[PDB]
């Protein structure tokens, strides 16, 4: 009999899923920084 | 950095060398009066004719 263990032991995974999806949102939000300095440090080429 | 350096290189030199064309142009043009005065001394020889 394993009627209880099957229902709970998935949620321990779902917890890590929430956290790893949060990390994904943070790492993906990091894309908004990826070429940021990369444009601005070039841009004095415009002024020159 | 390199394109601004190139830009500054061209800006600094074009505001120099062809503007500095005033050197060859100026000291070239000024040959005018300082050849010319061979005329003011030409008349003295006419006075000696």
């Amino acid at each position: 009999v394993a009627i209880r263990s099957e229902g709970v032991s998935e949620t321990q995974q779902n917890l890590e899923g929430v956290e790893n999806a949060m990390e994904d949102t943070a790492d993906s939000a990091g894309d908004s920084a990826a070429e940021l300095e990369t444009f601005s440090k070039r841009f004095k080429g415009a002024m020159g | 950095a390199a394109v601004s350096a190139l830009a500054i290189g061209t800006a600094g030199l074009l505001s120099q060398v062809p503007v500095v064309g005033e050197a060859m142009g100026g000291l070239g043009a000024i040959i005018d009066a300082l050849t010319m005065k061979i005329d003011e001394d030409a008349r003295p020889a006419v006075g000696s004719f």
